[PDB]
Formats: structure tokens, C-alpha cells, sequence
């Protein structure tokens, strides 16, 4: 999935209080959506515990 | 490169002038003294006539060498030459002015004073 | 998928001139009542241009890869909605970021991929024999696509797709730029009574969406839509009907021009500073 | 920008003096032309100058401005 | 009028050529100041700043000199009005072709 | 000469012929009139 | 950032004079448009018997 | 520098050029007022034709 000319906002991304686990690495996770970035890939498969 | 009438002792290779610019330099092919004489003189002037007068224009030249009219101060091109004099109201200089008489086109003259 | 043409008598270009056209807004702000002069890549005015043609009577039909150099003036009569869209590219073999910028019947579609393109992609409208309206079936203007990242569908855009053989009633002009890779389109459609010798009247053209794509650009080529009613057999071979219409392209110079904005804020007149020393005058003295 | 201004204080002295002193001579101006009098005499109410007809330079009490139609065709074709 | 409109008119585009200066570098990387204090550090940024404020203080000086110029030539145009208003309006001038 | 180096000298508008006509107009008024031409109509 | 009484065409953002100031910029909040006028004028002055 | 060196030769000749036209000025007035005066009529101006 690509990510392009699109406004988005990741508070919404993280208030769900469902996901088991989350990781970030690279950038700090409370100062991300200040920071710009060009592209966002993203892609989505399914995997065992 | 023009033709020049003073010749060089037969030790030097440039000129200057009283400016102190390179005007002259010996052809080292056969010895012939050339004058240098830079091109591009001046600038480009537009005769108007005016707002709700007329739309053509005449373009002027102003120390450049040549409808086509050979003016004291330049080149004057698109302005026809009339032997007789009236008054002037648009300057151009060396005596001569420009303006927009009997259809009617732009006509450049000797003012009268 | 595409299919080969078969060689016909067609009619050589013809070349036809402006007059006071292609003047656009170079920036977004607003200016009231100031003679403001930008360098910026306009139309030069008063200028010979290759004229194309789209009329069936015969059977004309060119749709020449001309080179897109950096900005280019569509202008467009249109009548009966007879064109389509635009596509770009540089060497269309899927091997760059070759753009197709169509507006079809429910929405207009802009997605820059690297599309098979074939040697002359069309759109064919067909005309069913219980339904009395013509409805567009052919979809052919590429083999397949593999890969790309942008996509814009904007509001829906409604057209007709009847065409008819009467004088033209609609005049649409279109501005195409590329400055650092930014694709830039400026629009403004314009009624008008006439079929040629586009009228001296001025209009400006207004910005409509702003690509932000960064891609390289050196060709372009048109994009025609052609009708198969009950009078040609339906094979696009030597029988069809492209309705009557007429684009114009024109090639964009760097000149600066003088702009009149009015108290309403609005582009008025485009006086020149490279065509007439009278323009020169005028505009050297910002009056 | 100010810090490095201290190098060029002594220029802008200069150039803020030489201003005042050029707004200074225009005041000046007005006072060495229109104030030549020191006593405003009063236009008589009497208008028989034997045949002179001098209400197109004197003020008409028509308006409330105190410019005579000469002027007030004067401040007007000006910009 | 044209002397009334050339005091005027010289004195707006001087004005409006004044403004224009700020639009221009100066053969530096900006023509605001705020634009490189706030891309580049001040230790480094500071011949660009020191580069547009000779500039700017060139152009000021040369609007002052020209300022002064037309103070001048004004003085000179005021000098001679309030002569021919004591000569020519406060009396009867007795020079020929001066009122 | 010193127009060399693009400082071109622009010719007066009034040559020196139309300058020496202007003066001796000028002479021949004041002999022949005094100062009547000079505020009005020429008087012999 | 007074109410000005002249409209925007729907494209712009800013807004110029005759002198080539910005003053007059959109608010994108509901498409207003307010004019700029700097507060500080002048300098102050003395009088001294 | 060469720029700067050059504009500034370029000022002061103009600066020159200015007081010059100015002095020239006063004195195509003066020499106005003489032609006007001694030369158009007689004037009683003592010690000035
Ligand atoms: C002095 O001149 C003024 C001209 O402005 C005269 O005013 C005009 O008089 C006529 C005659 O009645 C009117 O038709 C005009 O409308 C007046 N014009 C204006 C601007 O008032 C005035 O009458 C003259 N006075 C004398 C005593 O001669
Ligand atoms: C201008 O050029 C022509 C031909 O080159 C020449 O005959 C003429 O003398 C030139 N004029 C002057 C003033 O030298
Ligand atoms: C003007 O008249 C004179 C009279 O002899 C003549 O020599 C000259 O050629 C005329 N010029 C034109 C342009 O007719
Ligand atoms: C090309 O332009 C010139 C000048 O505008 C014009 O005279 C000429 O007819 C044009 N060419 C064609 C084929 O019309
Ligand atoms: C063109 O694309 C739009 C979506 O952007 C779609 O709704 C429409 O059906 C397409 N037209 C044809 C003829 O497939
Ligand atoms: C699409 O695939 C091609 C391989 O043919 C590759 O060169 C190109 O970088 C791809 N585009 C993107 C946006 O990944
Ligand atoms: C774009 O095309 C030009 C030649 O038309 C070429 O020199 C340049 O490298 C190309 N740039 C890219 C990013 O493909
Ligand atoms: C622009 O706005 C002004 C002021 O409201 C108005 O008088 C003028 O008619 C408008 N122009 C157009 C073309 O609507």
C-alpha cells in the first residue's frame, strides 16, 4: 500500500487500545507526525504468535 | 579592422590612444597596421505619437550606421524624410524632430525655429 | 489492448495565428489595480501555429507524437465533448513514468504509470440499436500496466457523448507545465459562437489542480474519441465518424509580460515586451 | 541585525540629520513664499471694483472649502 | 501641470524603488534576513547579513543623495517664487520679461 | 576619443547653426525694435 | 488583521499592493479575508519650552 | 568586488554629474534672467548688465 498526497493523522493510530504489540524504531513514537517525510509504504500479511 | 595611415616602429606590436585603449594592433601575417573600432554604439528609442493619435510607431537608432532615413543622430527607421519644415514637438536631436502629419503617417523634419 | 490502423488519404496540417491567447495567472496571490511583470513561459502573441483537424467530411484522423517542451497551449473549440483526454511520456514502452490525464463519462481519471502504449490509442463510443444514446465500449488505450504510485479522481465530471456535424458553441483552452518536476494545469472553458479565426476578446486562465509528481516529460500526444453508429460497418479500418472538431497546439516561450489587474482582481491585458517596440514601450514604462 | 548596526551608527546620524534638515527647508519653504504679510486683510463686501469681475480668484462662501473655483479646479487636476 | 507633477511623481517612484531594494539580495543566498537566520546558524550567516547591510545602506544613501538633490533644486525653485511674489505681486516690477 | 568603452555622447537637440540663428534674430530685434519685440509685436 | 470588503477569487492564498507588500492573506479557517497593517508607526518627538 | 568596485565609481561619477547639471542649471537661469533683462529691454538694475 502506498501512502501519497494524502493528509494523516497518527493520534487516531494509536487512542484504539486493542493492538497486542507495537513497535517503532528510528524515530522517537511521540514526535512523529510533526516530523515530514516523503513516502509511507505499508504492507500487510499475516503471521503466527 | 580598418585600413589605417600610421605606420609603427619596428618594435611593437600594440597601440593605445589618449583613453589608453587598444586601437591598433600590427597583422603579424604581413606587418599591416589595423585599427580596432568597437561595433555596438548607443542604444534603441521609440517615437510615439500618443494615445488615441495613432498606433505605429519609428524606431531610432541611436550612434549606429545604417522608411529608412540616415539622420545626423542615428538611424531613424520607419518615419519617411519631408523636405519642408514646420514646428516641432517631438525631439530627437541635431535639429531635426519627429511627428505625426498628413492617409497620415510619421514624418521626421528640419524644425523651424 | 490496441489494434493497427489502415493507411488512408488524410489532409496535411494546416498553420493559423493567434490572437492575445494563452495568458494564465503565473502565481496564486491577489493583485488589485497594478501593472505587475513576471518572467514566466507564456504564449508569444501574434505567432503562425499548426492548426489539426478532427472533421470526418475526408476520414481525418492525425494524432502525431509532438514533443512536449516546457509548457505548452491546448486549445480546443469543443462542441459535443468529441475529445477526450491527454496523455504524456517520454518513450511510452513502460519504461518511464508516462501520465494519462482521461476524462471519462462518470469521472475524470489521472494516474502517471508506466503503461503499455500503443502506437495509436483511441476511444470508441458505440451506438445501440434498443437504447437511443451512445455509450462508450472500446477502452483501448494500453496493453496492460505493471507499476506506479500516483492516482486522482477529483469530482465527477458530466459530458455527452453525441456527436454532431453543427457549428461549435464551446471554446476550452488547457495549459500544461512542468517546473521542477511540478505538473501544472491551467483551464477555463469559454463560450463563443464561431467554427475558426478565434476572436481577439481576453481571457485569463485559472488553475484547476496542482500534480506534485517530480517526473520527466518530453513528448505528449492527444487522445480522440470516435463514433460507430449504424451507417459504418463498426470496424476500425476504413469506416467510422469522428463527429467535427478542432484543437490547437502552441509551444510556450519564456517572454515578460505586463499584467492589468482590475479593483475585482482579475488578469485584463498581457501587453509584450518582445513583439512590438510599442509593447516595449509600453511596458518598459509600466504604463 | 541591530548588533552589527553599531559598526554604522555614525552613517545613519548623518542620514536621519540630513532628512530632518531636508524636512526642515520644506517647512521653511512655505513660510518664505505665502507668509509675506503678517496682517490677513479681509476681502470687502463690496464687489463694484468699477467693472472688474474678480469672483473666479476671490473665495465664495458657497462652499464650506476656502480654495476659489480657480483652485479648486487647480487641487482637483493635480494628483 | 508638469512642474507640479514631476515633485510628485520623482518623489513616488524614488519611494517605490526604495521598497523594491529590500526585494534583492545583493549577490547573497536570500533577500529577507529572517529567511537565513532561521536556515543557517548565526556564526556562519553573518557575512550574508553584513553583505545586506551594505547593501541597504547603499541604497540608502544614494535615496539621501538624491533627496538632497531635489531639496536643493526645490530651495532654488522657492527662492525664486517668493521674489516674484514680493516683485511681481507686492508692486509693479519694472524688469521686462520677468512676470 | 572616449565613447570606446559604451560612454556615448548624445548630440545637443539645437545644433550650433540654429543657436547662431537664434542670436542674430535676436540682434536684428533689438536694433531694429529695441524692446517693443521683446514684450509684444515688433515696432519699427 | 481588520475585515477588509474585497473578495478573493477562489485560487488565491495572499495577497499584494500596488507597492508590493503582502498585505492582505485568506484565513483558511471559514475563507476570510483580512487585510495586515503594521502597528508600529513613526517615532516620538519632545516639545521643550 | 569587482561588482561593488565598479558601481561605486559609476555612483560617484553620477553624484559629480548631478552637482555639475545643478550648477549648470543656476547658471542657464541666471543667463536667462541676464537675456531677459539687459538683452529684451534696458534694465535698471545697477552694477547686474
Ligand atoms: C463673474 O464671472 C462669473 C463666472 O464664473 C459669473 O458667474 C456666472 O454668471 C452667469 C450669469 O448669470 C451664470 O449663468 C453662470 O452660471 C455663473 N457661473 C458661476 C460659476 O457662478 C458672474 O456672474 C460674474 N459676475 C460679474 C459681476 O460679472
Ligand atoms: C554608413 O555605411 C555606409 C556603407 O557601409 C557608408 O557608405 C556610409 O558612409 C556610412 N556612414 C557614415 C556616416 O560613415
Ligand atoms: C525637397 O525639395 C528640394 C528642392 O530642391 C529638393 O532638392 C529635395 O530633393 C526635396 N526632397 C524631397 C524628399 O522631396
Ligand atoms: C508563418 O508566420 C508568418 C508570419 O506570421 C506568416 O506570414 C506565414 O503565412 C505563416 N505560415 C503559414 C504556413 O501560414
Ligand atoms: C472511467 O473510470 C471511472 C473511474 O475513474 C469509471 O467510473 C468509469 O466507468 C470508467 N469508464 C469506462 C468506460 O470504463
Ligand atoms: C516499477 O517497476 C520497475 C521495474 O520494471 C522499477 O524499475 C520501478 O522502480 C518500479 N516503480 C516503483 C515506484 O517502485
Ligand atoms: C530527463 O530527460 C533528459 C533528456 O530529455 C535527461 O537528460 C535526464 O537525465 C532525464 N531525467 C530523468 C530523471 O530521467
Ligand atoms: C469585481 O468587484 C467589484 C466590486 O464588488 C465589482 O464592481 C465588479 O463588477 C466586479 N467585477 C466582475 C467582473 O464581477
Amino acid at each position: 500500500k502506498r501512502i501519497s498526497n494524502c493528509v494523516a493523522d497518527y493520534s487516531v493510530l494509536y487512542n484504539s487500545a486493542s493492538f497486542s504489540t507495537f513497535k517503532c524504531y528510528g524515530v522517537s513514537p511521540t514526535k512523529l507526525n510533526d516530523l515530514c517525510f516523503t513516502n509511507v509504504y505499508a504492507d500487510s500479511f499475516v503471521i503466527r504468535g | 579592422l580598418t585600413e589605417s595611415n600610421k605606420k609603427f616602429l619596428p618594435f611593437q606590436q600594440f597601440g593605445r590612444d589618449i583613453a589608453d585603449t587598444t586601437d591598433a594592433v600590427r597583422d603579424p601575417q604581413t606587418l599591416e597596421i589595423l585599427d580596432i573600432t568597437p561595433c555596438s554604439f548607443g542604444g534603441v528609442s521609440v517615437i510615439t505619437p500618443g494615445t488615441n493619435t495613432s498606433n505605429q510607431v519609428a524606431v531610432l537608432y541611436q550612434d549606429v550606421n545604417c522608411n529608412v532615413f540616415q539622420t545626423r543622430a542615428g538611424c531613424l527607421i520607419g518615419a519617411e524624410h519631408v523636405n519642408n519644415s514646420y514646428e516641432c514637438d517631438i525631439p530627437i536631436g541635431a535639429g531635426i524632430c519627429a511627428s505625426y502629419q498628413t492617409s497620415q503617417s510619421i514624418i521626421a523634419y528640419t524644425m523651424s525655429l | 489492448q490496441c489494434v493497427n490502423l489502415t493507411t488512408r488519404t488524410q489532409l496535411p496540417p494546416a498553420y493559423t495565428n493567434s490572437f492575445t491567447r494563452g495568458v494564465y495567472y503565473p502565481d496564486k496571490v491577489f493583485r488589485s489595480s497594478v501593472l505587475h511583470s513576471t518572467q514566466d513561459l507564456f504564449l508569444p502573441f501574434f505567432s503562425n501555429v499548426t492548426w489539426f483537424h478532427a472533421i470526418h467530411v475526408t476520414k481525418r484522423f492525425d494524432n502525431p507524437v509532438l514533443p512536449f517542451n516546457d509548457g505548452v497551449y491546448f486549445a480546443s473549440t469543443e462542441k459535443s465533448n468529441i475529445i477526450r483526454g491527454w496523455i504524456f511520456g517520454t518513450t511510452l514502452d513502460s519504461k518511464t513514468q508516462s501520465l494519462l490525464i482521461v476524462n471519462n463519462a462518470t469521472n475524470v481519471v489521472i494516474k502517471v504509470c508506466e503503461f503499455q502504449f500503443c502506437n495509436d490509442p483511441f476511444l470508441g463510443v458505440y451506438y445501440h440499436k434498443n437504447n437511443k444514446s451512445w455509450m462508450e465500449s472500446e477502452f483501448r488505450v494500453y496493453s496492460s500496466a505493471n507499476n506506479c504510485t500516483f492516482e486522482y479522481v477529483s469530482q465527477p465530471f458530466l459530458m455527452d457523448l453525441e456527436g454532431k456535424q453543427g457549428n461549435f458553441k464551446n471554446l476550452r483552452e488547457f495549459v500544461f507545465k512542468n517546473i521542477d518536476g511540478y505538473f501544472k494545469i491551467y483551464s477555463k472553458h469559454t463560450p463563443i459562437n464561431l467554427v475558426r479565426d478565434l476572436p481577439q476578446g481576453f481571457s485569463a486562465l485559472e488553475p484547476l489542480v496542482d500534480l506534485p509528481i517530480g517526473i520527466n516529460i518530453t513528448r505528449f500526444q492527444t487522445l480522440l474519441a470516435l463514433h460507430r453508429s449504424y451507417l459504418t460497418p463498426g470496424d476500425s479500418s476504413s469506416g467510422w465518424t469522428a463527429g467535427a472538431a478542432a484543437y490547437y497546439v502552441g509551444y510556450l516561450q519564456p517572454r515578460t509580460f505586463l499584467l492589468k489587474y482590475n479593483e475585482n482582481g482579475t488578469i485584463t491585458d498581457a501587453v509584450d515586451c518582445a513583439l512590438d517596440p510599442l509593447s516595449e514601450t509600453k511596458c518598459t514604462l509600466k504604463s | 541585525c541591530s548588533n552589527l548596526l553599531l559598526q554604522y551608527g555614525s552613517f545613519c546620524t548623518q542620514l536621519n540629520r540630513a532628512l530632518t534638515g531636508i524636512a526642515v527647508e520644506q517647512d521653511k519653504n512655505t513660510q518664505e513664499v505665502f507668509a509675506q504679510v503678517k496682517q490677513i486683510y479681509k476681502t470687502p463686501p463690496i464687489k463694484d471694483f468699477g467693472g472688474f469681475n474678480f469672483s473666479q480668484i476671490l473665495p465664495d462662501p458657497s462652499k464650506p472649502s476656502k480654495r476659489s473655483p480657480i483652485e479648486d479646479l487647480l487641487f482637483n487636476k493635480v494628483t | 501641470l508638469g512642474k507640479l507633477q514631476d515633485v510628485v511623481n520623482q518623489n513616488a517612484q524614488a519611494l517605490n524603488t526604495l521598497v523594491k531594494q529590500l526585494s534583492s539580495n545583493f549577490g547573497a543566498i536570500s533577500s529577507v534576513l529572517n529567511d537565513i537566520l532561521s536556515r543557517l546558524d548565526p556564526p556562519e550567516a553573518e557575512v550574508q547579513i553584513d553583505r545586506l547591510i551594505t547593501g541597504r545602506l547603499q541604497s540608502l544613501q544614494t535615496y539621501v543623495t538624491q533627496q538632497l538633490i531635489r531639496a536643493a533644486e526645490i530651495r532654488a525653485s522657492a527662492n525664486l517664487a517668493a521674489t516674484k511674489m514680493s516683485e511681481c505681486v507686492l508692486g509693479q516690477s519694472k524688469r521686462v520679461d520677468f512676470c | 576619443a572616449q565613447k570606446f568603452n559604451g560612454l556615448t555622447v548624445l548630440p545637443p537637440l539645437l545644433t550650433d547653426e540654429m543657436i547662431a540663428q537664434y542670436t542674430s534674430a535676436l540682434l536684428a530685434g533689438t536694433i531694429t525694435s529695441g524692446w517693443t519685440f521683446g514684450a509684444g509685436p515688433a515696432l519699427q
